[PDB]
């Protein structure tokens, strides 16, 4: 009949606050100019929360920076019933992602 | 040719002409497709079903008919039967609201905005037919709609003709079975309406049918399938001169010209001899004599009326089937002969008697038997007063008391014809004890 | 061929640009990337009204972001879309707003609008042929007001004979956060009204007012209202992109809509937002379709036109329709109220039936009608400008800017001229 | 040679005449649509008089139109059909009547065996119609009317249907994008064979089809079928790497295009002759000799 | 020969152009790919298709029709649809820019630069034409585009060719349904321009249409696939007698000479009467006397104007199918001698009988009927000056407030062409007022 506000949970948001975590990452190009755009990972142990960055490369050309801001990303293998948000309990060298 | 036009007004009206048009159909040989066999009889609409069925270069005989009904409901159920193809579409013209049993409910405040439609069907009619000799329309008095759309209807058609015949049926109110209470009033109401513009309005009753079936059809539960059907073999048996053949013949316009005695007075009954079941027809055995002593016993009339409490004026006898007019001439001269029977001065020749030789027909698995001799007896005799005499005494209590009249003043209406309809009555029963003395 | 070319402008320009860019994009079935996945074949073939095509399957969307502090930016182009937006189209500057109109309009825009309106032009020849632009901007909002305003008053004289569509969201009646937005207001809208031709009114009061109303999702972001303002524009875009019979131009719209030379100002309303248990508990017909679609609560511009009258309406409708029902229904909203509009030009509503669908929901419409439900606006802003004006107080940050009064004067006096109008006419 | 077209809704037969080059017709119509008497009957009359039937308009016939005679030879394909397709008052074209009928004799086997073999010099395993025709009149001594030949050289014809093969598709293709001035697959095919996501074999066409519409590949939908029949396998999945390595032109010769006259046409130049246009070109013995009698060899 | 040509100006001539050649193929067989298999109909491109088609050197039959549109959407839709094969590539001239309603718009802006493309086709059209009798042109008065447009190119071949001949048909605004305020200023404008050079002009209308479909047809959602296909039997009817032959034929000359009395008026109203569905026509009857009966039913026509609110001077039947001339002089007469109808006393005779033997056809997937009596009714009345006041004073308050006259005036228009436009129209008035006054 009436709806109400769902629940957070204190405790994954205030005990490992900022908890972070870094990976380097590559992807495949269309362009064959774009072999080796050396991208890196930060995961947040506090909403299960991810964002990706850019470092800037010396005189190599692309500009860096950010790409996307930390983001709760709903994992591939997370069903529109079910929002999972790629647990980091997945993430090992050379894992198989895809994202928007 | 010779061709008249069926009007079905009503709740009344619809399972009536369901059974009369499937027993057409039957007897004509129609199948409820609406086409022949391979017998060779379609054509430019001229043969045995000129009369009846517009069968048109499409090859279907088409009923010159229209249904008009208030309530959708059972004229949903008829389009739902089996007849549907053979049936005309925008012939069936419903509507969406009652007429809620009150006779000014429906002749002002829904009927007006659909004789427009029912005009203009009957007016497509008139124009490809040649004959147009009438109209048989079917309705009833203790009806809740089939009363006050009805007069209109009638008032229209006998403003714009006054050149055609006007025969009505009517299962008229219970003596003193009453399932509505707003049936006196609005009864009253259709009768003083419509007495100055009916030509032939007759009258059965469902009480004296059911009492025949339990006497001789032995049929202690019969149904509508049952009274249905009979009304339909009886309005069959008067029209079987228009459709067969015969010696000597008699048509509608001869009924009014040569029943009707004077102005007004218009209302005679009817009957059907033998009404008999399988078995009986089987190891009995009818004749001419007993036929007549059988039409004529005071019982087997479908109206409760004493024929030793009135006195007999005018008689018209159908013969249908095998007959030899010896008999016939033979026996009605012995009737003459009776002396429990009684005839008025006036009518020292009252018998109109009319034959055809093509036999009555059965429909299957119903309970009527085959019948080798029949009869459609039509009297009109002076003892039906006293039913009016009834409905008078009746009347005058709720209109002592003023009952019920608000509804009819709410929805627009007012004494006048209130008033009025009660001497128009008492003028009907005045005339006729003053034709009854000598 | 006819196309568009968007302008995104302030800090809620970039709101609405990153929102309204993305919705299009999803419809067209374009991944984030670029890389063209084409399940549409009518909106692959008409994909070139908005979009010019790239090598391998990409497309830039013609759209030229506007700002001042590159954070923002930088946000927008981080959003999941930063990537099919240009590079070429980031020009920005270096100065902090002051959420100050004074010095948009006259210190920061001065080393700015060069370099856009370079940028402009050259979208301008590289396409064929606009009908015009859409800008994207707030009017209370302090640096999208002072530079679209500088901005349409030189593409005036740039093009005479284009569309200058402007969109403009309505400060809050109950706070504007930013208390020098009623003088805002004031001097943009003279310039606003005097250089554009079609203005849309929108306020955030009444969007959260849905999201209580049918929405009811009480956790609402200013991203979902975004996406609610996303779905409106895309409403009345569908129609160029799209076959059927529809008449498309909003040229057309603007001489079927367009009673004389200074009205210019109309006010949004749209069609079944599908509430908690609605998606299985409401039937699709023509009927209700109308009966929500002239309503005074799912109306989310203003203030309920209950006090005016409506001068004259349009709407367009997407979906299978014919035009049996929305003539009957014409008939019907006609018959119902006959005082409800003005007598000043009978029939005074335009129909259109876009035969594409939105994906995945049967029927829906947009709504746009002109009516007298902006005098309480401007009487409001009225009373708040003279009441602070009477004692001239922050005042002197804008005399340092380098202002005076009697701009000002002549602002309200225009403003009281358009109420005049306005009452002179209808009433 | 005339129209007659016998209109089965109305028993009328139109009686239309085509303009030829250089001669002496400049008619055409000749009988509007009418019902005709039957060339049998009287002008005084009592009973029901009669009308041409579609019982005797049988191939290879004798008719009378009112006066003049004519003579019927030819059938177009559509009327063949129609006329086996229900045969209670078409038993002609019934050829099992005709087998029966052949059946009849016995004693001329051998003879039409060595009749059969002097006719032919080569044994080619085919032979020419006009032949064909000429010996099975002699055969039934011109007993046989043209219908019921004209159908049993189309139940046994030689089989030779074709179609145009891959080679002028892909000539048109090339032509056509040397046209285009997109002519460089450079730009398009090795973007292809990046833009291949998740592959392992080969691909749904679904794919490459939607790929080419959206990097507006110019070439018309129509010939984009074409050539997607002509590459394909029972789920659609051809080797998309083979498939562009060929529509490719790295290497191509460059044949062009005829005119669309009408000369193999039929109110234009063929034949037009007794053996008009040709019905059923060639046609082969030894199938039709074995349903007859050809016994005492190979199996029978 | 026996030839015409067709226009279709505008976003909506174009696409009944579609739906009626979509019809035209089929009657003659022509496939949606255009060649038959084996069998003949082809010749010296000379026989009876040759009225439309001129099937050429490649054996593709080739219509006599061109389109000219601004928005090129939907020439778009028709170039990529099932029918862009046969329509012949470049006659099918788009623009890029719409007309926006204004009639100056097309009439000083874009027009302008489209018409020397399109008297170039016509004139490399009219070479390869014989007989030419004339010009089939198809716009619309509340054309969202082609009012102005169809006003140019119509005035210019009138001026440049004063001897053949011009047919106007035009879907008529609605009395009250409205889809542009605008509508009246180009409607009065075009009225205006048009009515000293249009020899007959032909008016319809969308809501007639749709209360035919749920009156009889039974079509309660139409949509114009429906009333579209209506409209291409209206004129596959009236050119039926070009096509085939029979006993007595018409021609579009004798329109000219005998509907129109006098110069300026040239309006008369066209109708069909057995508009008829499937079990309608399966099931019931149609004959001469009856389907003319009905086709002066006032109800069945195509605009809002009473016939006792007018009187008739001229009408034209077009018999198609199986009729014969007694019962065509039998069911006139008697419509004469009906009193209903108020001839003027001009014409003593007011009738204009044409006959033809060819049934009409159905197409698949239609609503029409396997009709063998169709009949096309072309007549003019004096009913119809009810509505050009109806647009008179709907324009006349309009005006004098001036709503949107800046729009024209910006893209360069004065008013003294608006303010002579209302004495035209009132002169148009009293001309009708004093015809029909006697
Ligand atoms: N005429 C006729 N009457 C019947 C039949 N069966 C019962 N009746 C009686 O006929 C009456 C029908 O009258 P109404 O009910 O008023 O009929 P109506 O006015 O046409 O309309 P409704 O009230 O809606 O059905 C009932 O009161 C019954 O007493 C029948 O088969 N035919
Ligand atoms: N995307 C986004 N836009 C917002 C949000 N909240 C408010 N806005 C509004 O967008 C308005 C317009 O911003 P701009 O047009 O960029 O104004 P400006 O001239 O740059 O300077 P300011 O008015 O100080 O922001 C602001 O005044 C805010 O009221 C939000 O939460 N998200
Ligand atoms: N002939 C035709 N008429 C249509 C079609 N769809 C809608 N209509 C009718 O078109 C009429 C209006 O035409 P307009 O709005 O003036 O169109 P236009 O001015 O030629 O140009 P557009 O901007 O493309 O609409 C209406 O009366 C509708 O009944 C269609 O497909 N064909």
């Amino acid at each position: 009949l009436i709806p109400k506000a769902p629940r957070k949970d204190v405790v994954k948001m205030l005990m490992n606050d900022n908890k972070v975590l870094r990976y380097l990452a590559a992807l495949e190009s269309p362009i064959p100019e774009d072999k080796d755009r050396r991208f890196v990972f930060s995961y947040f142990l506090a909403t299960d929360m991810i964002s990706i960055f850019e470092p800037p490369v010396r005189n190599s050309g692309i500009i860096g920076g950010k790409f996307l801001g930390r983001t709760k990303v709903v994992k591939s293998f997370s069903p529109v019933d079910n929002p999972i948000y790629y647990s980091p309990s997945d993430f090992f060298i050379g894992a198989v992602i895809e994202v928007f | 040719m010779r061709e008249c036009i069926s009007i079905h007004v009503g709740q009344a009206g619809v399972q009536i002409g369901n059974a009369c048009w499937e027993l057409y159909c039957l007897e004509h040989g129609i199948q409820p497709d609406g086409q022949m066999p391979s017998d060779k009889t379609i054509g430019g609409g001229d043969d045995s079903f000129n009369t009846f069925f517009s069968e048109t270069g499409a090859g279907k005989h088409v009923p010159r008919a229209v249904f008009v009904d208030l309530e959708p409901t059972v004229v949903d159920e008829v389009r739902t039967g089996t007849y549907r193809q053979l049936f005309h579409p925008e012939q069936l013209i419903t509507g969406k609201e009652d007429a809620a049993n009150n006779y000014a409910r429906g002749h002002y405040t829904i009927g007006k905005e659909i004789v427009d439609l029912v005009l203009d069907r009957i007016r497509k009619l008139a124009d490809l037919c040649t004959g147009l000799q009438g109209f048989l329309i079917f309705h009833s008095f203790g009806g809740g709609t089939g009363s006050g759309f009805a007069s209109l209807l009638m008032e229209r058609l006998s403003v714009d003709y006054g050149k055609k015949s006007k025969l009505e049926f009517a299962i008229y109110p219970a003596p003193q079975v009453s399932t509505a209470v707003v049936e006196p009033y609005n009864s009253i109401l259709t009768t003083h309406t419509t007495l100055e513009h009916s030509d032939c309005a007759f009258m059965v009753d469902n009480e004296a049918i059911y009492d025949i079936c339990r006497r001789n059809l032995d049929i202690e539960r019969p149904t509508y399938t049952n009274l249905n059907r009979l009304i339909g073999q009886i309005v069959s048996s008067i029209t079987a001169s228009l459709r067969f053949d015969g010696a000597l013949n008699v048509d509608l316009t001869e009924f009014q010209t040569n029943l009707v005695p004077y102005p007004r007075i218009h209302f005679p009954l009817a009957t059907y001899a033998p009404v008999i079941s399988a078995e009986k027809a089987y190891h009995e055995q009818l004749s001419v004599a007993e036929i007549t002593n059988a039409c004529f016993e005071p019982a087997n009339q479908m109206v409760k009326c004493d024929p030793r409490h009135g006195k007999y004026m005018a008689c018209c006898m159908l013969y249908r089937g095998d007959v030899v007019p010896k008999d016939v001439n033979a026996a009605i001269a012995t009737i003459k002969t009776k002396r429990t029977i009684q005839f008025v001065d006036w009518c020292p020749t009252g018998f109109k008697v009319g034959i055809n030789y093509q036999p009555p027909t059965v429909v299957p698995g119903g309970d009527l038997a085959k019948v080798q001799r029949a009869v459609c007896m039509l009297s009109n005799t002076t003892a039906i007063a006293e039913a009016w005499a009834r409905l008078d005494h009746k009347f005058d209590l709720m209109y002592a008391k003023r009952a019920f009249v608000h509804w009819y003043v709410g929805e627009g209406m007012e004494e006048g014809e209130f008033s009025e309809a009660r001497e128009d009555l008492a003028a009907l029963e005045k005339d006729y004890e003053e034709v009854g003395v000598d | 061929m006819r196309e568009i070319v968007h302008l995104q402008a302030g800090q809620c320009g970039n709101q609405i640009g990153a929102k309204f860019w993305e919705v299009i994009s999803d419809e067209h079935g374009i991944d984030p990337t670029g890389t063209y996945h084409g399940d549409s074949d009518l909106q692959l073939e008409r994909i070139n009204v908005y979009y010019n095509e790239a090598t391998g399957g990409k497309y830039v969307p013609r759209a030229v972001l506007v700002d001042l502090e590159p954070g923002t930016m930088d946000s927008v182009r981080s959003g999941p879309f930063g990537q099919i937006f240009r590079p070429d189209n980031f020009v920005f500057g270096q100065s902090g707003a002051g959420n100050n109109w004074a010095k948009g309009h006259y210190t920061e825009g001065a080393e700015l609008v060069d370099s856009v309106l370079d940028v402009v032009r050259k979208e301008a020849e590289s396409c064929d042929c606009l009908q015009g632009f859409q800008l994207t901007h707030s009017l209370g909002g302090g640096t999208g007001s002072g530079m679209g305003t500088l901005l349409i008053s030189k593409i005036r004289e740039e093009y005479p004979d284009r569309i200058m569509n402007t969109f403009s969201v309505v400060p809050s009646p109950k706070v504007s956060d930013t208390v020098v937005e009623p003088y805002n207001a004031t001097l943009s809208v003279h310039q606003l009204v005097e250089n554009t031709d079609e203005t849309y009114c929108i306020d955030n009061e009444a969007l959260y007012d849905i999201c209580f109303r049918t929405l009811k999702l009480t956790t609402p972001t200013y991203g979902d209202l975004n996406h609610l303002v996303s779905a409106t524009m895309s409403g009345v875009t569908t129609c160029l992109r799209f076959p059927g019979q529809l008449n498309a131009d909003l040229r057309k719209l603007a001489v079927n809509m367009v009673p004389f030379p200074r009205l210019h100002f109309f006010m949004p309303g749209f069609a079944p937002l599908t509430s908690r248990g609605s998606q299985q508990y409401r039937a699709l017909t023509v009927p209700e379709l109308t009966q929500q679609m002239f309503d005074a609560k799912n109306m989310m511009a203003a203030c309920d036109p209950r006090h005016g009258r409506y001068l004259t309406v349009a709407a367009v409708f997407r979906g299978r329709m014919s035009m049996k029902e929305v003539d009957e229904q014409m008939l019907n909203v006609q018959n119902k109220n006959s005082s409800y509009f003005v007598e000043w030009i009978p029939n005074n509503v335009k129909t259109a039936v876009c035969d594409i669908p939105p994906r995945g929901l049967k029927m829906s419409a947009t709504f746009i009608g002109n009516s007298t439900a902006i005098q309480e606006l401007f009487k409001r802003i009225s009373e708040q400008f003279t009441a602070m004006f009477r004692r001239k107080a922050f005042l002197h940050w804008y005399t340092g800017e380098g202002m005076d009064e009697m701009e000002f004067t002549e602002a309200e006096s225009n403003m009281n001229d358009l109420v005049s109008e306005y009452q002179q006419y209808q009433d | 040679i005339f129209v007659i077209a016998f209109y089965l809704s109305d028993d009328t037969i139109s009686v239309f005449e085509p303009i030829e080059n250089n001669s002496g017709n400049a008619g055409g119509m000749f009988l509007k649509r009418s019902r005709v008497k039957k060339p049998g009957q009287e002008v005084f009359k009592s009973e029901f008089s009669e009308y041409i039937k579609a019982e005797e308009l049988y191939i290879g016939a004798t008719v009378n139109i009112n006066g003049y005679l004519f003579i019927l030879l030819n059938a177009d394909e559509y009327t063949l059909n129609y006329m086996e397709n229900n045969t209670d008052k078409f038993p002609y074209s019934n050829f099992e009547l005709a087998i029966q009928k052949l059946k009849q004799e016995k004693s001329k086997s051998r003879e039409i065996t060595q009749v059969f073999a002097a006719a032919d010099y080569n044994h080619t395993k085919v032979v020419p119609y006009n032949t064909f025709r000429d010996i099975l009149m002699s055969i039934t001594m011109g007993k046989l009317i043209d219908q019921e030949l004209i159908t049993i050289a189309r139940h046994y014809r030689v089989p030779e249907i074709m179609d145009p093969d891959l080679a002028y598709l892909i000539a048109r293709a090339h032509e056509k994008f040397k046209k285009n001035i997109f002519e460089n697959f450079d730009m398009f095919i090795y973007n292809c064979v990046y833009e291949d996501r998740e592959k392992k074999g080969v691909l749904p066409t679904k794919d490459i089809r939607r790929m080419c519409k959206s990097s507006r590949l110019p070439l018309d939908d129509d010939f984009l079928d074409c050539l997607l029949s002509r590459f394909e396998d029972k789920d659609h999945q051809i080797n998309y790497e083979i498939f562009f390595s060929v529509l490719n032109w790295r290497m191509n010769p460059t044949p062009d295009l005829q005119a669309p006259p009408y000369l193999k046409e039929k109110c234009e130049d063929v034949w037009v002759g007794m053996p008009s246009p040709i019905p059923v070109k060639y046609v082969r013995y030894l199938d039709f000799l074995i349903d007859v009698y050809g016994l005492e060899d190979n199996m029978l």
